[PDB]
């Protein structure tokens, strides 16, 4: 997308044009096969304003000295977007049945956290040290 | 140092005001200057000086 | 533990030009005999 | 009045000498965003100090991966020809 | 004005000779670090042509 | 031994820190990480009285100074030598046990006599 | 804010005078004679444009997250001011570190007035005599 | 293919042909018997994009003086895209049933991080030292 | 014996440094991985006030000197060869309990005489 | 911005220049003027070294030359054995990839595209037309 | 490279001047003299035939995984050639642990010049000033 | 190759920096300065031109039969060329006793790399890289 | 210029000597690759030594699986008639 995900906060979000956010939801709708089709704009939209808000709140700032975001921005903020949109859809489906057969995934014991909770969600915790805490800091 | 000022008038029981000292720097960076020269020890040993 | 302290020598040249001409012990690398 | 943080002040405290010191010794490069805290930056004025690894000793110093001579440790402005 | 002479062995200047014993040479080599700086350059005028 | 004992000193007399980064089985630290890390807690420009702030995943862990008794190796070289030497210990700056009074001291003064 | 003497830049001392300072912490990276403003629990922020948003003067320059000393009212200060002011004038927060005149800005009362004028980005002096928050 | 998908950062593959990136996805394609084939291009090409991000921002850099990518970086950046598109359809089936025909599989409780949860990412853990945390450094 | 103290002493008298490289059941390294470990953890180049920083999965670990009364060795090895040799256990540079004083000095000296 | 750093493994041979232009730690240099060193460009008429440590435009640099063994960062996969030439961009590439036929290091550990190498320096590149 | 002293076979010192030798791996079994190329990360193998392979020549007999040290350019070394060779004579590793001629190869430069000339299978004396890799 | 100190000439000292010094028999009388090559086992003459013989300059004076002292490359050297180089020119023997750039030549590629210009029949400073031999 | 493994200087090193006579008393057979690594073989060359295992004290022992008599640990070559 022309503007980047990385390179809009939630202010900037807001003043895009309706084609420029249409792009970045087109981007994050690639990140599943299904392509969440059956949920809205405004939902795909909404997801991405909060996983940008996120970054920039919660993911942001440095570790000992290391920046926090380490992995790349974009993908960062989509693989957090599309953990959003899963998580407005009930979030991962371990198991469907109906007429055309029935599936069983690999999920399993997934942890207690958010992020833990979907595959978007494991693969956005990578870029952001699995969570780790390790900031140092000294006295002069 | 910063350069020397001047005291201002002053009312009776009014509060003194701060013109304290205010400092700056100039940096210094030393560069290394070099020479040096070579001699064979025959040449050395036959010279007069 | 223990063990020879020895090493047998090579072949040695006879060495005689010192006695065998006359010898200048020269002041200079470069230098002449006038004749 | 000046605090020992004050703009007119930090060249007065023996900190603010010990710790841009500290920070020319360390230094691998004149990039200090990538090195140093934005506290260090702002409190020791470092943008104003001549950072550059230059003034670092491991700039100078050998460390090959095998060494069969002892070679590693030593600093090459510590040589006969410098 | 400032010259300011750094010494990372004390000594001002250091000029060492030593010997090449592979070669037969010996070196003479001279090093210093220097630098220049006014404390106050208003303290100085250059007379101009 | 003098040699030994001189390199012993320098590699485990003195205390060294060792600090440890990441969590356990969390997210790895890589050379360029361990850069900034190295900044903050080199030794070289530590304040005795310096206090540390961090997260929980940052050990700073210490390779204490491993006791030998580099004494006793000196005690044992200097007897060796001193009686090899046919000197009294006493001459080498080395105490000994019962040696230094009574007719185990007047031997030895007669011996060197 | 600087004085020039020679080749030397020195820095303004910022309170000339007051007794009235206090400790907040940093919300965002300030530099000595910013107007500031509350921005969370004891947290401070440079002040924007208008009316509204002024607790005092940062006397010291900050990343953010150390703590910052304040002039706050009753002080009187050395800052810059975006435009030329007299003496008598009120003067507010400009959004840029600088002071402007309430005549300039879009608000009607002031938070220091001008004791010694100045022109166009020059340091005047000015005595503090009010905080500005958030009316709606 | 003609570029090697190690050859490629981010933005060399945004500036490669579509003829260029199709050899790369069909290189990816050959890493499962079903070639995800009901997946549409521009999500294998948004998988392969990301696996490069990924392999350039997470999986770069030393430690102590040895590459942390210490396998072939062709067949982790291909392992890494096919983790990726396998996330996108859904994740690792366990198992799947149909017209009476059943199949399960030994996926297991594998682990709960990124690329402990499907085959492909199992593998390309291997390339990178199984993200163990080997990194030394000194004082001079 | 002597010879037996003097290779225990060099082999068991100091500590060494075991540097352990890997996580336990994780990852294996292979020796040219090890060689640039070697590099940072040489004694030959390591100083008393090294400092080193680490991810988690770098042991730094001690064999430390192993304790054996070499002494008492030499005590009975000179206590042997004195009084085989008919000489006072003092002439050996070798202390003793009790018998430094009184009678017991008296007899041995006599023996001697 | 990067930073390829603790550029000298190991090496006598560093000589002193003026710098041409301002200069980076591990950046490829070559001949600009008398005694002064700029940064090479891409095809192999074009070096002499690689700059030590950071500096500003006029001032002296420290150069490490051939015999001499160094980190450099490379803009290409590179193995070991591999022939590398200055690229153009502050990086070096591989001979194979460039339009030259004769390197100017030879890799001895390999490296991803965009990562760092060791390399030993080995021989100097300058105008022959 | 052999000396015969009467009954006695002596090796040559490989070695006769210069200062540049490096510490590598052996990557295969290798003996005295032998010229070598880089098959791996700081990890030397014996150079094959017609060029792009050669760093160094090995200065003592080793196992595989064994530390190697190697003289490098700017040495000066005695070394075994399968072919007559004189002064001035470029040479290059020859695939046999012997160098060749630069000539005799399909190479157009050597690494090597001949200092002092020999027979096939003699011990030539020779200058190193360069070093061969992989250029394609 | 002589410098000029108003009404004195000196003989310009024909090396600046390094240690790469080796003894050689000179083949014939040569100049301090001349670039040489090898014209028997461990004897050395004055190189041709275009390439193909050269393993240093000379550093002194010899006649025909005496041991000659020659500064091979990584030497850094005052030399003499027969026409204008440039700083960042390659230079090679021209067979007249001095250098000139390989781009005049029918050489591809030289033996030292000009660090200080000069116009001809005077003296540049060059540091030595390359040794020239026989490749046929 | 001569290393401490270099081919000319082997004779000169203390541990040639000791580590080879090592060697012989080690072996039960010529066979190197049976009994000894092969940086052993090279560093020392092991081809080179009369390796056999006619030095080892093994060879000559007796070592019976039980013994009333006090027979093992007799050494043949130190009997009244050898
Ligand atoms: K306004
Ligand atoms: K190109
Ligand atoms: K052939
Ligand atoms: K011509
Ligand atoms: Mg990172
Ligand atoms: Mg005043
Ligand atoms: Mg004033
Ligand atoms: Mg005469
Ligand atoms: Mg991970
Ligand atoms: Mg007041
Ligand atoms: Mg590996
Ligand atoms: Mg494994
Ligand atoms: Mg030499
Ligand atoms: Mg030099
Ligand atoms: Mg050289």
């Amino acid at each position: 997308p022309d503007p980047s995900i990385d390179e809009v906060s939630k202010s900037d979000w807001d003043a895009l044009t309706t084609q420029e956010q249409d792009d970045i939801i087109s981007q994050v709708e690639n990140l599943s096969s299904t392509g969440w089709v059956n949920t809205s704009r405004e939902r795909k939209a909404e997801a991405i304003r909060s996983a940008i808000a996120e970054r920039d709140t919660l993911y942001s700032g440095n570790m000992s000295r290391l920046p926090t975001l380490d992995g790349d921005a974009e993908y960062f903020t989509l693989y957090l977007s599309a953990h959003k949109i899963q998580l407005f859809e009930g979030g991962e489906a371990q198991s469907e049945s109906g007429e055309g057969g029935s599936v069983s995934y690999s999920t399993g014991g997934g942890g207690e956290k958010d992020l833990q909770k979907t595959r978007y969600g494991r693969m956005a915790l990578e870029y952001v040290w699995e969570d780790n805490s390790i900031a140092a800091l000294r006295t002069y | 140092a910063s350069d020397e000022e001047f005291a201002r008038p002053t009312g009776q029981g009014a509060e003194i005001r701060d013109d304290g000292e205010t400092y700056t720097t100039v940096a210094w960076n030393a560069t290394k200057l070099t020479e040096g020269s070579r001699v064979t020890d025959e040449m050395r040993d036959q010279a007069m000086v | 533990e223990q063990l020879l302290e020895v090493v047998m020598e090579g072949r040695e040249l006879r060495k005689v030009a010192r006695e065998a001409s006359n010898v200048i012990n020269a002041n200079t690398r470069v230098g002449d005999v006038p004749i | 009045m000046q605090l020992r943080r004050s703009p007119g002040m930090r060249p007065m405290d023996r900190d603010w000498h010990q710790e841009r010191a500290r920070a020319r010794e360390q230094a691998y490069s004149s990039d200090l965003t990538s090195q140093f805290s934005e506290s260090e930056i702002v409190k020791y004025e470092l943008d104003t100090a001549q950072i550059d690894g230059s003034d670092n000793p491991r700039t100078y110093i050998w460390n090959r991966t095998i060494d069969l001579f002892g070679m590693n440790g030593t600093d090459v402005r510590e040589l006969r020809n410098r | 004005i400032h010259t300011i002479l750094y010494a990372p062995n004390g000594q001002d200047v250091e000029i060492k000779d030593y010997e090449d014993p592979i070669r037969d040479i010996t070196g003479v080599n001279g090093r210093l670090h220097v630098d220049c700086q006014y404390s106050q350059g208003r303290s100085s005028a250059t007379v101009q042509y | 031994n003098e040699a030994a004992i001189n390199q012993a000193i320098e590699l485990h007399g003195f205390p060294q820190r060792h600090v440890k980064v990441g969590k356990e089985d969390g997210a790895p630290v890589r050379d360029n990480d361990l850069r900034r890390v190295r900044t903050i807690f080199d030794p070289r420009t530590t304040d005795a009285n310096t206090a540390y702030f961090t997260g929980q995943d940052v050990d700073v862990e210490t390779l204490e100074a491993h006791n030998f008794d580099y004494s006793a190796i000196h005690e044992m070289d200097m007897r060796n030598l001193t009686t090899a030497l046919g000197l009294p210990l006493e001459a080498g700056n080395v105490g000994a046990d019962g040696l230094g009074s009574g007719k185990p001291a007047e031997l030895r003064f007669a011996l060197l006599k | 804010a600087t004085e020039t003497q020679g080749e030397h830049t020195f820095p303004v001392e910022v309170l000339i005078s007051g007794e009235e300072l206090r400790g907040y912490t940093a919300g965002e990276a300030l530099s000595a004679g910013e107007p500031v403003y509350l921005s969370g629990d004891y947290e401070v922020s440079a002040s924007s444009a208008d009316g509204g948003e002024f607790l005092g003067v940062n006397l010291y320059d900050v990343a953010s997250g150390e703590p910052v000393a304040l002039a706050g009212d009753d002080c009187e200060v050395r800052v810059e001011v975006s435009e030329q002011v007299t003496a008598n004038d009120e003067i507010l927060p400009d959004g840029l570190g600088t002071f402007e005149t309430v005549a300039t800005s879009a608000a009607s009362a002031g938070v220091a007035i001008v004791q010694e004028g100045a022109a166009s980005g020059e340091v005047c002096e000015a005595y503090i005599f009010a905080v500005q928050g958030t009316t709606a």
